């Protein structure tokens, strides 16, 4: 198709403006909720060998408080991606201050280039997302509460209220879908504030592992 | 600073009367006056009407500690 | 088919009950008021989310969900202002205390704003507009115990001052404590826990129902306030209970 | 759930229903008939199709109209998808959209025999025309309760259940379908608990166990207080993925050796 | 009356925080852009 594709050019890049708010990043209120036409009017509305060509979408956005702490979210064109795709992804990210990223495959990468991101982790964090997930907000589902990801200092109030050993707190797993929505790693908790039918809203918390 | 409820669990009663007429009837000296009567069952549960058993319990809380309430502190339920 | 049936419910559901018992036959609540299991892995942080247990709880319906933007405002609001209607409800010397003063005039405008904000939690918290919940103390019935005990006639205008009702129901949603603390974090959670009854409290004790509604006087206000309490501390869930073998 | 305009009309929530059932070439085709016409202007047959158009053996391959239709399809779309599904190495000649029959034709071209019948039924039986798999149908239903009706708050403060159409599948994607637009990407439940937990999360997998324990319990009009409903519901998801309720869920969390030879397998575990 | 209009100018105030933060993110985009520029 080429207009199929312009529309979930601009569904998953509308996502991925949503997610990268909530991660806490800053993103422009019209970028957020920008629809179709002026999608079409801003790349070139042709995917089908045209202007909106991925990898051309790409979009850097900087941390809200630390504005040196930036993330890329790459759109790489082959639908497998493979380890020399991804070195080269890396090879650019070296030449600035930005460690984070993203990468939305078009299709799977390969389980060789996987193990580059977890080599690659603890000095350049870069992670995948599948285009099909992105396609649609799973924090919008009526079902998902609202996640809050708590501080280092909170954390330790909370263990130290309750007095509670980490290890005792509710797990989350972090390869949860909205766990890899917040991009938390693993220790780390997340305040979750449900709607609940006797109490009227309960406030649980998750350490993730 | 003891923070567990102030309230004697329906538990705690249980547990306190049965040990009570028990200690009783292993002729303990009651704390209460006797208008009669010679079960030691209806003799704690006068005691503990009248807040006088001799016991405390040392209600442990989940991280190890523990917080000693004498059982004339806490407020008897029924 | 009704025989053939029988036979078979008795063998598969005896193996239901089975296997959720032993999933779940440690899990009780500590005297830290949250609900653990053998690992003391905290499984919830209160008993039901709320820390109260289920004998005691009844079927309410929550007032201000559910009338309209109109009929709400023309029921829970008070209105200070119509001197006529108020010669009816309350007596002489309190129907000045309300027209003149300002400070009692803002007591309760800020009052109704309380519950206009309670009417849109409720709403995102029961959406599909669902009136019955479960609740620990029966308001209603309280309230018609109180008019029977003190002997109201609802005929007569009242001597209960609209703010003593305001700041009565102030001073007793202090005292129903479930998350005990002064910690913020604890303090968000007292409020969290007793988010749902703190809102029936504050929609069937207005300053207008206790006038235009119940009739209730001064002594048996007093009388209502120390029974709700005294109700909701009994509740509570007693710590050593083994809920989970109630769960299964 | 349907989102926009489609979920008044029965006829635009009719077409989603289109775009979300399964149809392969069998639900649409007739009857196929592979044929040695080697010279193609020749045409063994009365068709006068292919004089105009321009391997010696076909398929002739004869199609239904009103399940054609009652799905609305075209021959250029089955045309397209018949050399995109088989590349470059067959060349589809289909009729027009005024005859009376609806006639594809295939020919191969670059054991050569049985090659007409190898490729006509894997394209037979699984072409997937229009659809998303796992969806084997379809329902469409307007919902009589308030349960599933859409309430809405109105301008006033009245709550006022709409009545909507809303569709009701058999086979589950559920990522396929959010996706899809005119969907409701809210409220687009699923029935399906390992569905949900690798989609939605884990703290969705809580929500929807406890909707689903809870509709079959109250189905026949009894009533289980909440506090027990939830407790087992966070048993269950407690530790971050779903743990079952039989020998392998509970016997893997670490309870204790003891414990666990009390359950089952009472010896395997000391 | 007055508290009704200083709560209106603070939410005008609000709104010109808004207008900084988006000169602010197209003020850094020209920068960027840049960098997108010279990966490829």
């Amino acid at each position: 198709d080429d207009e199929e594709e312009t529309y979930r050019l601009w569904k998953i890049r509308k996502t991925i403006m949503q997610l990268c708010h909530d991660r806490g990043y800053l993103v422009t209120q019209d970028e957020l909720d920008q629809t179709l036409e002026e999608f079409k009017a801003q790349f070139g509305d042709k995917p089908s060998e045209g202007r909106p060509r991925r990898t051309d979408l790409t979009v850097l956005v900087a941390h809200n408080d630390d504005p040196t702490d930036q993330m890329f979210v790459f759109f790489p064109e082959e639908p497998k991606v493979g380890i020399k795709t991804i070195k080269v992804y890396c090879q650019r990210m070296q030449e600035e201050n930005i460690t984070r990223a993203l990468i939305v495959v078009q299709q799977g990468m390969t389980p060789s280039a996987k193990q580059s991101l977890v080599d690659m982790a603890p000095k350049y964090i870069l992670e995948q997302f599948l285009q099909q997930e992105l396609l649609i907000n799973i924090t919008e589902h009526e079902l998902v509460p609202e996640h809050v990801v708590m501080t280092k200092e909170e954390v330790t109030e909370l263990l130290a209220r309750y007095k509670l050993r980490e290890n005792q707190l509710p797990r989350i797993q972090a390869g949860d879908p909205v766990a890899r929505y917040f991009g938390i790693k693993r220790g780390q908790v997340v305040k979750i504030i449900r709607p609940s039918e006797t109490a009227g809203r309960y406030i649980t918390y998750r350490l993730v592992q | 600073k003891r923070i567990t409820t102030p309230y004697m669990t329906k538990y705690e009663r249980a547990r306190v009367l049965g040990t009570r007429a028990l200690q009783i009837a292993m002729c303990a000296p009651v704390m209460v006056e006797l208008e009669g009567e010679t079960d030691p069952l209806l003799i704690a549960m006068k005691e503990l009407k009248a807040r006088k058993i001799p016991i405390i319990i040392r209600r442990y809380l989940p991280d190890g500690s523990y917080e000693d309430w004498g059982v004339d502190e806490l407020i008897i339920s029924d | 088919e009704g025989l053939i049936d029988t036979a078979v419910k008795t063998a598969e559901t005896g193996y239901i009950q089975r296997r959720l018992i032993k999933s779940m036959e440690s899990v009780m609540v500590k005297y830290d008021a949250t609900v653990r299991n053998s690992i003391n892995q905290v499984v919830q942080l209160r008993y039901g989310e709320d820390g109260l247990a289920g004998e005691s709880v009844e079927f309410q319906n929550l007032a201000t969900l559910k009338p309209s933007n109109k009929a709400f405002e023309k029921k829970f609001r008070f209105d200070y202002t119509n001197e006529r209607a108020l010669r009816r409800t309350l007596q002489e010397d309190l129907v000045k205390d309300v027209l003149s003063n300002a400070h009692i005039q803002n007591e309760l405008e800020r009052e109704f704003e309380r519950m206009r904000e309670d009417r849109e939690v409720l709403r995102v918290i029961f959406p599909t507009g669902d009136s019955k919940v479960v609740l620990p103390c029966n308001l209603l019935r309280m309230i018609w115990n109180a008019q029977k005990i003190f002997h109201i006639n609802p005929r007569l205008p009242s001597d209960l001052h609209p703010i003593k009702v305001v700041e009565g129901v102030k001073e007793l949603s202090k005292k129903l404590v479930i998350v005990n603390g002064d910690d913020p974090l604890s303090r968000q959670a007292q409020e969290n826990a007793t988010l749902l009854f703190n809102i029936h409290l504050r929609s069937t004790l207005c300053s207008r129902r206790m006038a235009e509604e119940f009739r209730l006087s001064g002594e048996a206000f007093d009388w209502l306030l120390g029974e709700i309490e005294s109700k909701f501390n009994q509740a509570i869930a007693h710590p050593g209970e083994m809920v989970g073998a109630l769960a299964a | 759930f349907l989102l926009g305009q489609s979920a008044r009309d029965a006829e635009r929530a009719k077409d989603i229903l289109c775009r979300l059932e399964h149809t392969t070439l069998r639900k649409v085709t007739a009857n196929t008939a592979i044929y040695y016409d080697p010279n193609p202007q020749s045409t063994v047959v009365a068709e006068d199709q292919e004089w105009v158009n321009v391997s010696p053996w076909l398929l002739r391959v004869e199609l239904d109209r009103k399940h054609m239709t009652d799905r609305k399809l075209t021959m250029e779309q089955i045309a397209e998808k018949i050399n995109a599904g088989f590349g470059d190495d067959l060349n589809c000649i289909f009729n027009d959209d005024n005859a009376e029959k609806l006639v594809l034709r295939i020919r191969i071209m670059n054991d050569d025999d049985v090659f007409l019948r190898c490729i006509e039924s894997n394209m037979l039986t699984d072409m997937t025309l229009q659809g998303i798999e796992q969806i084997s149908k379809v329902y469409m239903h307007l919902p009589q309760t308030d349960n599933k009706k859409k309430i809405i708050i109105t301008e006033d403060g009245e709550f006022k259940a709409l009545q909507e159409w809303i569709l009701e599948t058999d086979g589950v994607s559920l990522m396929r379908v959010l996706s899809e637009k005119d969907v409701d990407p809210v409220r687009t439940t699923s029935n399906d608990i390992v569905e949900i937990f690798t989609v939605l999360g884990i703290e969705a997998v809580r929500k929807a166990l406890e909707r689903e324990l809870y509709h079959v319990i109250s189905f026949d009009g009894s009533y289980v207080n909440y506090r027990h409903l939830a407790l087992l519901c966070d048993t269950m998801t407690c530790r971050g993925h779903l743990m079952a309720i039989t020998r392998h869920g509970v016997n893997r969390q670490d309870t204790g050796p003891l414990m666990k030879c009390s359950f089952e397998e009472t010896v395997d575990v000391l | 009356r007055q508290k009704l209009l200083k709560e209106q100018e603070e939410k005008r105030l609000r709104e010109k925080e808004e207008q900084k933060k988006l000169l602010e993110q197209r003020a850094q985009y020209v920068e960027k852009t840049k960098n997108i520029l010279m990966f490829t």
